[PDB]
């Protein structure tokens, strides 16, 4: 309240009491955003609470999941992609005028453990770990049960399961370079980071404003003007400074609504892209969707959709 | 006289604050980028008296070994009717005299400046602006940059002695012109000139007829424009961009 | 305190917010430049008969150190109106340049020195800045300037043709050219010369006495300091939350040694926030970094008032490992901030009241804080030829509550 | 009853601005909430139209576990769904091929 | 910003500068919606 609007001056805080009840609504709104942004990550990631662990021998068929499974080599238990995503995405001046940043409840150590849990379940128990008790199922056999969901018979996979392993692994190897080729892919997350940063920056600068007063600073105006004429200059300073805070909180309100709209989409997409095998078109990738693998990221999530698209067509006569 | 273009000159410290690796936008008198800097006769034999108007500041640049250029005159009329300003860079101490002198059409402190009108309201003694002289190096060594701004009765001048060895007019680069002294008087300036220094060495023989109206100092003007600049971590101005140039700028 | 914020006598559970930490400053240090020369204000105050309003005596006071006692040497102060700066606090603040102007006028013209008004002085004769950051000082001197024979030697340019700009000299011949004919200065009629004799004798009305009016003009918010009242230059301190006064501008914060560079003529440290954070010593060449004392944010952790009364307090962003006045049962150093009144543990439990950075508190007969328990560690026996097929079901029924509409409202 | 016309206006006018600004803030905040309450109400309509009138093959949308059907129930300013789902319980393992 | 608040009067524009950075965030707000409204049609129609 006063720390932003004024300084260590009781007279300015006294004149703010004339407005009276503008704080209680302002602080309540921002707290509601923070308490719901904190809850917002809960349903996106904590979809299953059993923290599954990958088997000691990572033989999930001929498939190579090292690019997505967490590696114990790093101090922070994260996958090859997540470590790449951490580095690919990147203050005090705000923190003397009244602004703070509350840390999130879920750190990245537990968030990566949440993804490792889902990943272990989506590989060892396939899509069962979302309906009830997890039931192990060979990954070679799991695939034949994902092909059947797209009207492709069992044996199609089995007579060329060696080619399937050689090809999915090749695609997963390329996704590291393709994501690391350019930073335009991560523009969806860097957008939300700097936009909040510039929203705070444009709020700190607003204090140095000649809002119809002799000077923007508060201490000097006390030493300059007497009581019968200092208020007419400081009151218009309070009105403008309150307006800037009022404008900022409203812009956060629209952004908070928009962010949770995407977060609900991620939660819904997290709830069926990986927990199951959607028959919806384009929802879980491009083409006939087979499965997906979640990957954590700063202030977001990344899905590695695995699909089935035909490539070589020969046209025949029908009846 | 001759016309010459100034590339990225006339950039100075606009205030007395320090910033580290930030970008700051300011609006005040500034020499526009790629402007018509009037380069005068590039010889010295030569003794001219060009009527130079003063308006909205003056950018002055002129390299010269042995410091032949020493004096400086400011004012509006310069006939002991209104206030005037004078600088003497006596090359061990600078004297500033804001007074009401009389001055001839062709002033010369050596082989006759005022001869009358010697009373006023200013005396000043400080370290001379120019460094040291008697440098007979074959190639150019130092360049001098000066900017004057008479506003709010707060006459300000900025200086910058820089070493250049390229021997071709104005160097192509940004210069961090730095303020050095502020003189609050409150005067009316519209015209200015300068003074040279040279000894015939004897009154009877060839006293003074060897000179023609051809005496080389760059003169540039200033315009009120926005010149958002850039600082480094030490705080010295690195590069500045004009906001009134081509749309890319 | 939490009950007062919530406007209720029962608090359910969870985190709550109150006023910030606000570490109070210890004392105030006021460092002044070093100049001790006495400034001669008596020259502009009680010299001989000053000039009339047609030609003021402007002075430039600089480089000196001056106070407000010598101005208070004069008792008969009448036009003590002070603009911009309150008279009681003309001390301990540093201007950048003070301009002193003097003139002598009559009683009915004293009120005309105010800005934004039209009068005899405020007409073409004299113009003053309508912002007028300075002040006006005047006192009666009818015993000195006035003469029994009549001081007709003072003039005033009332009838000059064109208007005037603030702070502009008007001293010239001022030939009169008015009417629908060129008078040329000799014609005779329509001359009504502006200059006229005041008439100063020690027998007149109260509103027609000579005065010594000295107006002062200046500005502020300038890096160099020129003249300010004396203040003992107390030795500075480091890492102590102290108020400071460095030639004018004040503030609260700790002072740290030099880590930046500055320039020989550079003495300020404005940042992207456009707030002063690095200043030089006014006495010697010391660069001091100004970081204001660490703000807080106090958060109260409580179980149900219908369940217990013990509470825990959280300071977000404040290190303790530290300047927290008095402590409690225990102190913790969560990445969220400083937590007191709660005992850390080694187990893991499901979160019930959020704290931050993977930590939440709970009520065991005491308040305990712990890390997160994501769930029971399960290892699934995955084999090349192993499958697990269910043999029985469990038809469960779960709710899901979704809002649809809110109460409609209207206004007028 | 206190101030005269030439000087009462300077006081009521700033009272006018503050009372108008409070109304503007209340209406603006209602717009965000009304948009948000419709966001869930559209989800409720979609959930009502698919969980109740049919059996959705998508997982976790119509409850927890393999969904069977739903029964809607009214509520003040909302709706309550009873998702009847099928979940496995007893798991003997076997060797497969 | 100015064109709408004031006409061709320099003194009015100088007054606006006292607020300083109020119109800046207004132009950025309208650019964001405009650039996103042209992106809606892309993802609804340019699916094939
Ligand atoms: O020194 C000063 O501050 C005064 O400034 C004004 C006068 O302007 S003038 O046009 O008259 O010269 C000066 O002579 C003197
Ligand atoms: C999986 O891929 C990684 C990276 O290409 C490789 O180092 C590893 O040996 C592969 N695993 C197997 C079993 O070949
Ligand atoms: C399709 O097959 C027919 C024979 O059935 C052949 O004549 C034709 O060239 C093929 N390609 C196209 C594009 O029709
Ligand atoms: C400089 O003056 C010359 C002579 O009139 C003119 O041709 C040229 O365009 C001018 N350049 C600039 C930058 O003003
Ligand atoms: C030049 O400087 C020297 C040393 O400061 C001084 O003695 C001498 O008088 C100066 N000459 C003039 C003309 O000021
Ligand atoms: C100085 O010169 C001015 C202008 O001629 C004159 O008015 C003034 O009286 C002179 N002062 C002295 C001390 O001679
Ligand atoms: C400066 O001198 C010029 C030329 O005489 C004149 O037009 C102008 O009004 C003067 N300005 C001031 C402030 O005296
Ligand atoms: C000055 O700045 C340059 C360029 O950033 C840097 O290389 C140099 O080390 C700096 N000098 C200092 C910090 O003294
Ligand atoms: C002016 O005041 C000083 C202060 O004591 C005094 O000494 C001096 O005599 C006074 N001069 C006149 C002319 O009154
Ligand atoms: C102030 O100046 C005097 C010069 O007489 C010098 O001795 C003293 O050290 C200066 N003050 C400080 C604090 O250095
Ligand atoms: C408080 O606790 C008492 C005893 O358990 C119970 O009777 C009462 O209803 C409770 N009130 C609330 C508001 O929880
Ligand atoms: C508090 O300071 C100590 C000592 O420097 C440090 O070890 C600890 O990490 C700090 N706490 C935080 C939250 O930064
Ligand atoms: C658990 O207890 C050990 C034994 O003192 C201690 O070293 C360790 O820090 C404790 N763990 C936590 C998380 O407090
Ligand atoms: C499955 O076979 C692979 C070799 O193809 C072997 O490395 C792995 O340990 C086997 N897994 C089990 C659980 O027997
Ligand atoms: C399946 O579980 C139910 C209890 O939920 C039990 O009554 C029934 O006997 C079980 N069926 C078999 C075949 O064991
Ligand atoms: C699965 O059943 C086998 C017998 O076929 C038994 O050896 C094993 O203990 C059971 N459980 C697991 C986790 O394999």
């Amino acid at each position: 309240c006063t720390m932003y609007i004024c300084g260590d001056s009781t007279e300015c805080s006294n004149l703010l009491l004339q407005y009276g009840s503008f704080c209680t609504q302002l602080k309540r709104a921002l707290t509601g955003i923070a308490v719901e942004q904190d809850k917002n990550t809960q349903e996106v990631f904590a979809q299953v609470k059993q923290i599954y662990k990958t088997p000691p021998i990572k033989y999930f068929g001929g498939f190579n999941f090292s690019q997505i499974l967490p590696d114990p080599s790093k101090p922070s238990k994260r996958s090859f992609i997540e470590d790449l995503l951490f580095n690919k995405v990147t203050i005090c001046a705000q923190k003397f005028n009244g602004l703070t940043v509350l840390p999130p409840l879920l750190t990245d150590e537990m968030i990566a453990q949440y993804t490792s849990a889902l990943l272990a379940g989506t590989i060892t128990s396939g899509w069962t770990f979302g309906a009830g008790a997890a039931l192990q199922i060979p990954f070679a056999m799991q695939m034949a049960y994902r092909f059947n969901g797209i009207g492709v018979t069992q044996n199609v996979l089995y007579e060329n399961q060696k080619l399937i392993a050689n090809q999915f692994n090749s695609a997963i190897g390329k996704i590291q370079d393709s994501l690391s080729s350019t930073a335009s892919a991560l523009g969806k997350l860097q957008d939300v980071v700097n936009h909040n940063a510039q929203a705070l920056n444009t709020l700190v600068k607003q204090l140095s404003s000649k809002f119809g007063a002799i000077s923007s600073v508060l201490n000097d105006i006390l030493s300059r003007l007497d009581k019968v004429e200092a208020e007419v200059q400081i009151d218009r300073l309070i009105t403008g400074r309150l307006q800037s805070l009022q404008t900022y909180v409203t812009q956060q309100l629209i952004r908070a609504a928009e962010i949770r709209a995407s977060a609900n989409l991620a939660a819904t997409k997290m709830s069926e892209c990986v927990l199951g095998q959607s028959k919806r078109v384009d929802f879980c990738g491009k083409g006939y969707h087979l499965m997906s693998f979640p990957q954590s990221a700063p202030h977001g999530v990344v899905f590695l959709h695995v699909t089935y698209v035909p490539a070589q067509e020969k046209n025949f006569t029908t009846a | 006289q001759s016309y010459t273009n100034s590339f990225t000159r006339g950039v100075y410290y606009p205030d007395k604050v320090f910033r580290s690796s930030v970008l700051h936008s300011t609006q005040d008198l500034f020499l526009p980028f790629f402007s018509n800097v009037t380069w005068f006769h590039a010889i010295h034999k030569r003794f001219d008296n060009p009527a130079l108007p003063f308006n909205d500041g003056v950018y002055f640049a002129s390299t010269e070994k042995s410091n032949i250029i020493r004096g400086w005159i400011f004012g509006t009329t310069l006939d002991s009717k209104t206030q005037s300003l004078l600088i003497v860079n006596n090359a061990t101490n600078v004297v500033i005299k804001v007074c009401e002198f009389q001055f001839c059409n062709d002033p010369f402190l050596d082989v006759r400046v005022y001869s009358s009108a010697n009373n006023c309201t200013f005396e000043y003694v400080s370290q001379p602006f120019l460094m040291d002289l008697e440098g007979k190096e074959g190639n150019f060594k130092n360049l001098r940059e000066f900017v004057f701004k008479n506003i709010d009765g707060y006459f300000k001048i900025y200086s910058k002695h820089t070493p250049i060895n390229l021997e071709r007019d104005l160097p192509q680069g940004f210069s961090a012109l730095e303020p050095l002294v502020d003189l609050p008087i409150g005067i009316n300036i519209t015209r200015f000139q300068t003074l040279l220094a040279l000894h015939s060495y004897l009154t009877p023989v060839d006293s003074s007829s060897g000179w023609t109206a051809g005496a080389a100092y760059y003169v540039g003007y200033l315009q009120p424009r926005t010149f958002l600049l850039k600082y480094n971590e030490n705080g010295t101005i690195t590069d500045a961009v004009d906001c009134a140039l081509d749309p890319l700028s | 305190e939490t009950k007062c914020t919530l406007k209720s006598f029962t608090v359910e559970k969870g985190i709550y917010q109150t006023s910030n930490f606000r570490v109070q400053p210890t004392e105030s240090i006021v460092r002044f430049p070093n100049i001790t020369n006495l400034c001669p204000f008596h020259e502009v105050f009680n010299a001989t008969t000053f000039a009339s309003v047609y030609a003021w005596n402007r002075k430039r006071i600089s480089n000196c150190v001056a106070d407000y006692s010598v101005i208070y040497n004069f008792a008969p102060f009448f036009a003590f109106k002070c603009y911009g700066v309150s008279p009681t606090k003309l001390n301990d603040l540093c201007f950048t340049n003070v301009y002193a102007d003097s003139f002598v006028i009559r009683g009915n013209e004293v009120s005309q020195i105010a800005p934004g008004q039209t009068g005899n002085i405020a007409d073409y004769n004299y113009k003053l800045p309508d912002d007028f950051t300075g002040c006006v000082i005047a006192w009666n001197s009818n015993k000195l300037d006035s003469k029994p024979s009549g001081n007709y030697n003072y003039l005033y340019r009332l009838f000059r043709k064109s208007k005037l700009k603030p702070f502009e000299r008007d001293i010239s011949t001022e030939i009169y050219q008015a009417g629908n004919k060129p008078c040329n200065g000799v014609a005779g009629p329509n001359c009504y010369s502006p200059l006229q004799s005041y008439g100063f004798r020690p027998t007149y009305g109260v509103g027609h006495q000579p005065y010594r009016v000295v107006v002062l003009s200046f500005e502020l918010l300038h890096a160099p300091a020129t003249v300010c009242g004396p203040k003992k230059s107390t030795n500075l301190v480091k890492n102590k939350c102290v108020n400071f006064n460095f030639n004018g501008l004040t503030g609260t914060g700790v002072l740290t040694e030099s880590n930046k560079k500055f320039l020989p003529f550079q003495q300020f440290g404005r940042d992207i926030a456009d707030t002063t954070d690095a200043v030089r010593d006014p006495q010697t060449l010391e660069i001091l970094d100004i970081t204001p004392c660490s703000f807080g944010g106090v958060s109260v952790i409580t179980p149900g008032t219908n369940t217990s009364n013990q509470v825990a307090v959280l300071y977000q962003g404040v290190n303790c490992t530290w300047r927290v006045y008095s402590t409690g049962s225990n102190v913790f150093q969560t990445r969220a901030g400083c937590l007191i009144g709660a005992e850390y543990v080694n187990n893991s439990y499901e979160c019930d009241i959020p704290i931050g950075a993977g930590i939440c508190a709970s009520y065991q007969q005491s308040i305990i804080a712990y890390t997160m328990s994501l769930g029971a560690e399960n290892s699934v026996a995955y084999s090349n030829n192993s499958i697990a097929i269910p043999t029985n079901f469990t038809i469960s029924v779960t709710t899901e509550i979704l809002p649809v509409s809110m109460t409609k409202t209207s206004v007028d």
